């Protein structure tokens, strides 16, 4: 999958 | 509610894997930087969370337009050239 933001 | 604000409604949202809202708070806050609205937020960090919570939704195409837009802004951006490759792989299987 893709990466998204951490928090 | 101020812009900032929306955008952390959706940051909670996000938090939670609650990517249906994360959406809807993410358009807010984008309308309004691109109607040239002041915040500290930046048109980057909205098109961070919005290309991946409309990914994870099922649309391909708009997260990957979002995610391009993301790149225009922002090229340095660590995981939205990753981001790009994967979903520019998917689009080539269909």
């Amino acid at each position: 999958g893709p990466a998204g933001p951490p928090g | 509610l101020s812009v900032d604000d929306c955008f952390g409604m959706g940051r909670s949202a996000y938090n939670e894997g609650d990517y249906y809202h994360t959406v809807l708070w993410m358009e807010q806050v984008l309308k309004q930087l691109d109607a040239g609205e002041e915040a500290t937020t930046t048109k980057s960090q909205v098109l961070d969370y919005l290309s991946y919570a409309v990914f994870q939704l099922g649309d391909l195409h708009r997260a990957l337009e979002l995610t391009r837009r993301l790149l225009s802004l922002d090229p340095s951006h660590e995981r939205a050239g990753g981001n790009l490759r994967y979903f520019e792989q998917l689009l080539e299987e269909e």
